[PDB]
């Protein structure tokens, strides 16, 4: 049994016993008895919950198949770069050659 | 020797190229032979049975996904869309979500082989919709795209009903039927969608509570999964009402719409959902402190003296009703409201 | 079918790119954006109010 | 047949869903 | 991993097309024996089984 | 904060193929606007 629980059995049972009061009934003893704005604020506190578990999902710990994504994306993205830069010497080598087959 | 093959063939030379492409991210391979090839199969499968799609989504390739879903051809296209709700890809699921088969939001909710993924099963059992998936994981973005689509989890029957499909799936499969109900009670027991997807949630959700306890005990099988849902349904409302920060906010929370409630009896909130609270035993939402605060306040309703008092104090005014009790009973008896009336 | 909206209409289409590159880090089409575009409204939100 | 079919499948599952947890273990420093 | 109840048969029992029907209008019990003798706790304490 | 990480290899990739290509267009701009003097 968890050590937080027992609090709340024992502030159960005696909101229990307040709610039996609470009633207008029996009010002498044993003896004597023979004789718009919701909408509004449920709004607000729906995105709170929302900001706030995201917030909670953002502080589980990371795991080893979330640092895989960042490996591939550095892949990617030496990929894409190596192919940018080999593209753009070809292309200034091919322009400097048909100029340069002109003098 | 025997080996678990997924495909039993080998790939060419120029597909195990478009394979190792479409996996490790190489974007203008990819375009090269996506254009200047046209004796390559798009739809070639590794040793799992995976193809370009599913490996490009498996990796968070965006481009490559991208680049891919302007093929006409693909296949295993729900099933890369439920691949990355199970993951969690936002701008993949974005970029999966315009192609022309998922238009007017025709495949989201609710025999066809659109969602399988090797020609024989599916990844995920054969219930499972994108937005059951996306209320599993706890994606609240994903969960809003698809809600924004018009896509809603279908609340399963009654345990005892007889419609003439709910004998139909309990005479093919008595197995799967269970595990029907329960996924689907699994995706509408979950934050992301209670919050999202209703206009009261804490009703709602109260109200589901009850019904997943009523059913643990009904359906003597799964009960403690049943259990499980009623609990993170009861965890809900008990986060819900930690985040007030007004009183205004915690009376909405504890009662329900002030403006279109009764009264009460007293001069003293309308305690109608705070009594639910203690039927249907959300013990968490009742021994909460923003709780205790509003309830001690009828308890010591015109006390503010022996509110602050200590105790042993308590006890001699206990002692001193003891010794004058027919004095005060016959206070109450004659004269009524009064200063001890 | 009521669903938590928090601006509750749709975007336009250049507040859609703006917002995108904004959150996932495109400088250039912000900078482009920030400069050749008068009709454009800086505070515009998206689905959460941001 | 079936039983060859049905063995495939579930042998299919088991090893995707080992990779999924043998993804959920915390990264270490190496 | 079970999700039928031919995928259920094929663990608990083994192939069904190449063994005896057993003794009455139940499921050969062959494997699910040999899982009590080999004291395999969990796959006989399994809600499936 | 893994997914700050992530942002930062976001921007450096837009910024990086940007300046490539602009690098690239000013390259062949100015090539063209010699190679129309011959």
């Amino acid at each position: 049994e968890i050590e937080d629980d027992a609090d709340v059995e024992w502030k159960f049972a005696r909101a229990k016993l307040w709610f039996s009061y609470f009633e207008e009934g029996r009010t002498l003893p044993v003896p004597f008895n023979l004789v718009r704005q919701y909408q509004k604020i449920m709004k607000r506190l729906i995105k709170r919950y929302v900001l706030q578990a995201q917030i909670d999902k953002e502080s589980d710990e990371v795991n080893e198949g979330e640092l895989k994504e960042i490996k591939q994306d550095i892949s990617s993205l030496r990929y894409e770069l190596l192919e940018e830069k080999s593209q753009n010497t070809e292309d200034l080598a091919e322009l400097i050659r048909e100029l340069g087959e002109k003098l | 020797a025997y080996m678990f093959s997924d495909r039993s063939t080998s790939l060419s030379i120029e597909e195990e190229r478009f394979l190792d492409a479409a996996e490790y991210g190489n974007i203008p391979v990819v375009r090269k032979m996506l254009e200047e090839c046209h004796s390559l199969n798009v739809n070639c499968v590794d040793y799992m049975g995976q193809n370009a799609l599913q490996l490009a989504v498996a990796n968070e390739h965006l481009e490559i996904t991208e680049l891919l879903l302007k093929k006409e051809n693909l296949s295993r296209v729900g099933d890369a869309l439920l691949l990355a709700i199970s993951k969690g890809y936002v701008r993949i699921v974005e970029a999966i979500l315009s192609h022309p088969a998922f238009a007017e939001g025709k495949r989201l909710a609710t025999q066809d082989d659109f969602y399988a993924y090797d020609e024989d099963g599916t990844r995920f059992s054969h219930d499972v919709t994108p937005i059951i998936l996306a209320a599993h994981c706890q994606e609240y973005e994903i969960v809003h795209t698809l809600l924004r689509k018009g896509a809603r989890i279908e609340r399963p029957h009654d345990y005892f009903c007889k419609c003439n499909d709910c004998n139909q799936k309990q005479k093919h499969d008595s197995f799967s039927h269970s595990r029907s109900r329960i996924n689907a009670y699994k995706g509408l027991a979950s934050p992301a969608y209670l919050s999202l997807s209703s206009e009261d949630p804490v009703m709602t959700a109260l109200e589901l509570s009850n019904e997943l306890a009523v059913l643990a005990n009904i359906e003597k099988e799964f009960k403690n999964d049943y259990k499980k849902l009623s609990m993170q349904c009861k965890d809900f409302v008990v986060g819900l009402l930690d985040l007030c920060r007004n009183t205004e906010e915690v009376e909405a929370i504890l009662n329900g719409d002030v403006e279109t409630l009764q009264s009460g009896d007293h001069g003293r909130p309308n305690l109608s959902r705070l009594k639910l609270a203690i039927k249907y035993e959300v013990k968490k939402f009742v021994a909460h402190p923003n709780c205790q605060q509003q309830l001690l306040s009828i308890w010591y309703e015109n006390l503010s003296g022996l509110r602050q008092q200590t105790m042993a104090v308590k006890f001699l005014v206990v002692l001193a009703v003891a010794i004058g009790l027919p004095f005060l009973a016959l206070i109450y008896w004659f004269a009524p409201c009064s200063k001890m009336g």
